[PDB]
DNA sequence: CTGGAGAATCCCGGTGCCGAGGCCGCTCAATTGGTCGTAGACAGCTCTAGCACCGCTTAAACGCACGTACGCGCTGTCCCCCGCGTTTTAACCGCCAAGGGGATTACTCCCTAGTCTCCAGGCACGTGTCAGATATATACATCCTGT
DNA sequence: ACAGGATGTATATATCTGACACGTGCCTGGAGACTAGGGAGTAATCCCCTTGGCGGTTAAAACGCGGGGGACAGCGCGTACGTGCGTTTAAGCGGTGCTAGAGCTGTCTACGACCAATTGAGCGGCCTCGGCACCGGGATTCTCCAG
């Protein structure tokens, strides 16, 4: 466990530097990993879903974007 | 003289199966057989996109459950899973 | 000595990290955060470089989408810092919550 | 003189049709082919489904003290599950109303 | 067809073409004779901007015509 | 009365194109026939069409000066307008910089183009082939249409050498001192050029800008310019109205305006994006100035 | 004396009152006007199905209350009760409309 | 011609009350009026688009439920 | 010695092919009958958006002054057009970054 | 050894067709790839969606051009329609 | 902060109305029984890629000082919106009348599926060149302090 | 507002370097010709529903006036967060080796489509009664004012 402190301040005010934010509180740091989390179980419970109707031990990048596609976040650069 | 094809017999035989003395309105006969419709048609769907995953031509019940795993959540998900499997274990054993 | 006065340093990275493409988030620490995220799931998986980095690609595509919102949100509350109230208001509205 | 029809739905011991289910997939345009408990698969989770719908409609037209099951019970039964809301956040339920609520702070201090 | 040219500093030049040039082929006759790369080359025609794409014939450009040139000024 | 513009990051020049453009007058009237109303107009065939409503670019430019009186407060945020132009040509998006003449020129033909398209569009689409449709352009393109802004700033030019007739909507005028001497380098036989219909409001622009072989460097040196200018000897007097100052070199730069606020002569409030400063006639002869607009008396 | 309540209870009393009903609260003769003008801009002369109208009606109707509630979830956000436009661009912008 | 103006100010009241809301400013209206008439510009266009694709001018319930879906706006109670 | 076979894609003068989208339409289960016209069209409109958004590219890069298109480029070509946008809002590419753009209110005061 | 299929060859051929001397990379060759897919498959699933719709058993040029009318917008959706007939006229008359 | 007035709301009782429930033809779609061609299950082989580790660089992450710009709290105002009484108007209901367009039925015939043959277009694989990345020295822009 | 200095930042030149347009050989999917079959295009018809109109009611929409409350501007203060600097730390690379399983190939068999005969279940219609809308009256409760 742990990691996801490894989703570290820097790395979030440089995402939300690239969203275009100008200062950030510093009670943020704590909800941006907690809803990135929110959509990681989202995503990857379908992939891992792909994956055993499949048959596979592995997860493939095929799975990840056709799940994302499923939700409405469709992927381009990835087949 | 076309005849139109609904799911108000069997929705309504449910709902006399769980309620014995309740009714239901034309209004909400209407909504139920949408509500079907469209339950039906996205597990149908999903069945069938998953199929043209898998490189597979046969619509079985694995990508059923694995539809049904995908649209329903939760609590409700494996509910309707178990309810799903002991229906084809019965078939099976009929 | 020289020293830049708040606001303008934070203004030239949002103009630099604007004009890039680069991944944002460490590689190593979103793919152990994945995998145990993944753990709960199914025991032993196995992932792909190519599936871990459209995972990550999509992550920092959402959340930018988030900060965007929020970056709006907070302005419409007249303010200039971002609070995480705006973060579930976006949430709320978007239909996420 | 083969042998009396016993239905699919009644050898699942089902209330939906099991035969018309593999009707419409068949001439759904979904597969060319359709396995067998596919059909049986579909029709209980949509009996299942449809068996908590009513169960929470009719609880609810029993909490507003009616018999019958109309539009504004439906809504109040999906949009009071969570479960059922998070499955249709994106449906809109003709005569059906909104759940009542009013924030804290328009409340009078 | 015989069409003028004022460059920057006002002096007019005679140019020839025909209604078959695009915009890609005056400014690069402008190449040869001024020497200014295309890139900040801008041209008025009756008070209009000239789209590079596009060809002098659909401007109803006729001969003994004058064209503006100016270069683009940045300034926050 | 006169307030102050908001600036959107790098729109310097596109706030002070709005505060001098906004202290036309005869562009207020001309505006409301625009909007109102769809009066059918009809043409003999060389054709009774209704007019269609105005087009975005000239809607939000319509409403643009109602809130320049009508709104109590003294700061006025442009979003709509630029926003507007976004769509019209791709290089204003963004913050990359622009030029005051530059984006006057799309704004000046945008204002008939709509007027061109939407005038021609609806006898398409009142009759219903693609090559009536081009035919209709052909017939316009040669084809003198009185557009609002041809009634505003629209003139005539005409050149001898054999004379020809050329349309124009402002003046570039070449720099080497008064703005008189420049009027005079425009006009040296060579290949004389002389205007024979005078615009209404006439905009006149200096070409600081100058390369010195390879080296671009934008030309500092002061004119000097009155409020009144005789331009019969040039075919009339016209009194100035409009100043745009630049205030730096070709890659770094400010653009600041000057505007006189009339319903004798007053008054001139210096306008620095939403700073508003009264300054007196004086200072604004002294002025770095890189645009003139000057007004019909006579 | 005349009798007047304090402003905001009949408001929260009328609102109580609508939130508990279903009928339609937009009127049926402009509704279907303002449906057949904005229709005539596709199709010259068209002729609507009084269901068709209806489901547009319902549509029309439960849009405009999701809108609104989101609307005042962003004035609350605000730290205010009164809604001014303003918060309509942030709801439809956050939504994704705009 | 001018039906816009059929959206009755006290409709926009109860519609706003429905929805939950103590005080509304006076500039509402006009805005709701404009985005309902955008609203309708987005369905209609498609119901038409479906009641001429079979050829015929009459627009039926049926169309109009399907555009609407088509625009992850699914109703029901119209079959 | 039957005929010199002219391929479906030069009869209707498109670059796109008209029988793999003919064999696409057939074998991806969308109907069990295909009209004849029906795949020409198909390969005539998915022509026409590519030739938009390579050309919307082309001139990004050119703006850009590099002679590839990347998907840096892409993702301006398609953002900067509204209509791509409306067309594609829901679609994230990679490596395609965010549009330069900063709130007025966030940007310092100036004299 | 599996075969695999793309549309990069055609799109190439469209780049040097619209800008004769310019480039283009790998990954935007993916991307290029992937959006052909996703147009494709939206206006396929309209295009059956409207025959299934209309009890209708073929899909016509008719279907898809109401699935691009209903997909593409404005100005899009009026070329396109344009060039899909002009290229249905030029193979019918061929 | 604690009581009456009053007005809105809700529950209860009687009444008439009609929409939901039960019953009766009947027809089409479900069922049943063989039959066959095929798609999918299964075992084995391979070799691709994920896994894991180990050692070195250094840029990124982290902790801390500060001081300044921002959020929040308080206050005044005055202007906008809510509550209400009058008056007007058109939405609504009821009913009538036309006809115009939607839903079938018959026929066909024309378009599309299917099969076989032929071969040319598309794809995997080497392959030398040019666009891009990197280093570095620039001129240049921008911000900060001082005045 | 101007000047100067510190500091990022675009740009030209060089040079490597790996991605890419081109050439080659091979294979199967596309094209062509022929044949059958059924799906929809056309036309006529039947009649259901839409449009349109008209007239009377009354409840909703407009209008208006007062007044109160809250949106907004302003001021002050305290804190927290951006900016910079010195000290880790572990992310990354690259280099190595291992093997798990993903994909391909070959057999084989159970199964789902298919056709023909049989039949009964739901659909449309046609009654019949209990749920419910409506109207009126009494109990309940919230508000609002004064004290």
């Amino acid at each position: 466990r742990d990691n996801i402190q490894g989703i570290t301040k820097p790395a979030i005010r440089r995402l939300a530097r690239r969203g275009g934010v100008k200062r950030i509180s510093g009670l943020i740091y704590e909800e941006t990993r907690g809803v990135l989390k929110v959509f990681l179980e989202n995503v990857i419970r379908d992939a891992v879903t792909y994956t055993e109707h499949a048959k596979r031990k592995t997860v493939t990048a095929m799975d990840v974007v056709y799940a994302l596609k499923r939700q409405g976040r469709t992927l381009y650069g990835f087949g | 003289r076309s005849r139109k094809e609904s799911y108000s017999v069997y929705v309504y035989k449910v709902l006399k199966q769980v309620h014995p003395d309740t009714g239901i309105s034309s209004k909400a006969m209407g909504i139920m057989n949408s509500f079907v419709n469209d339950i039906f048609e996205r597990i149908a769907g999903e069945a069938s996109r998953l199929a043209h995953y898998n490189k597979r031509s046969t619509i079985t019940s694995r990508e059923i459950q694995t539809a049904v795993r995908l649209l329903l959540p939760g609590e409700l998900a494996k509910h309707a899973v178990s309810e799903g499997t002991k229906a084809v274990t019965k078939y099976t054993s009929a | 000595p020289h020293r830049y006065r708040p606001g303008t340093v934070a203004l030239r990275e949002i103009r630099r990290y604007q004009k890039s493409t680069e991944l944002l988030i460490r590689k190593l620490p979103f793919q152990r955060l994945v995998r145990e995220i993944a753990q709960d799931f199914k025991t032993d998986l196995r992932f792909q470089s190519s599936a871990v980095m459209a995972l990550q690609e999509a992550c920092e595509a959402y959340l930018v989408g988030l900060f965007e919102d929020t970056n709006l949100c907070a302005i419409h509350a007249k303010r200039v810092t971002i609070m995480p109230k705006d973060i579930q208001l976006a949430r709320r509205i978007r239909g996420e919550r | 003189a083969r042998a009396k029809a016993k239905t699919r739905s009644s050898r699942a011991g089902l209330q939906f049709p099991v035969g018309r289910v593999h009707r419409l997939l068949r001439k759904g345009n979904y597969s060319e082919r359709v396995g067998a408990g596919a059909p049986v698969y579909l029709a209980a989770v949509l009996e299942y489904l449809t068996a908590e719908i009513l169960e929470l409609a009719g609880n609810a037209a029993r909490d507003n003290k009616k018999t019958r099951i109309i539009p504004r019970h439906l809504q109040l039964a999906i949009r009071n599950d969570e479960e059922l809301n998070k499955l249709l956040g994106r449906v809109t339920i003709a005569q059906g109303g909104v759940l009542p609520n009013i924030q804290a702070v328009l409340l009078p201090k | 067809m015989q069409i003028f040219v004022k460059t920057l500093t006002g002096k007019t030049i005679t140019l020839e073409v025909e209604p078959s040039d695009t915009i890609e082929n005056v400014k690069a006759k402008i190449q040869d004779k001024e020497g200014i790369p295309p890139d900040q080359q801008r041209l008025i025609f009756a008070g209009k901007q000239l789209e590079d794409g596009r060809t002098l014939s659909d401007y109803n450009i006729q001969k003994e015509s004058t064209l503006h040139l100016v270069l683009r000024l940045r300034g926050c | 009365t006169v307030k102050g513009l908001s600036n959107l990051g790098n729109t310097c020049f596109f706030n002070a194109v709005m505060q001098n453009l906004s202290q036309t007058p005869v562009l207020r009237e001309l505006l409301k026939e625009v909007k109102m109303s769809g009066t059918i107009v009809k043409i003999e065939p060389p054709l009774e069409i209704n007019l269609e409503p105005p087009g975005p670019l000239t809607l939000a430019m319509s409403q643009f000066l109602n809130e320049m009186q009508e709104t109590k407060k003294g700061v006025v945020t442009p979003k709509e307008l630029f926003s507007q132009v976004c769509k019209k040509a791709v290089r204003f998006k963004g913050y990359q910089q622009q030029d005051s003449q530059e984006l006057l020129r799309y704004l000046l033909d945008g204002m008939r183009a709509e007027e061109h398209q939407r005038v021609s569009k609806g006898i398409l689409k009142a009759f219903g082939d693609e090559e009536l449709k081009n035919k209709v352009k052909d017939y316009e393109k040669k084809k003198s249409m009185p557009s609002f802004v041809d009634r505003i700033f629209g003139g005539e030019l005409t050149s001898m050498i054999s004379l020809v007739h050329e349309s124009f909507l402002d003046l570039s005028l070449p720099v080497l001192c008064s703005i008189q001497h420049c009027l005079y380098q425009f006009t040296r036989n060579e290949k004389q050029m002389l205007i024979s219909l005078a615009p209404p409001v006439l905009t006149l622009h200096l070409k600081r800008f100058q390369q010195a072989g390879f080296n671009l460097r934008k030309v500092n040196k002061h004119i000097k310019f009155p409020e009144i200018l005789d331009l019969a000897p040039f075919c009339v007097l016209y009194s100035l109205y409009g100043v745009v100052e630049h205030s730096g070199t070709m890659r770094s730069g400010h653009y600041t305006a000057y505007a006189k606020a009339r319903t004798s002569k007053g008054q001139w409030f210096h306008i620095s994006d939403t700073h508003v400063q009264a300054v007196p006639t004086t200072k604004v002869l002294n002025s770095q100035a890189y645009l003139l607009f000057y007004e019909r008396i006579l």
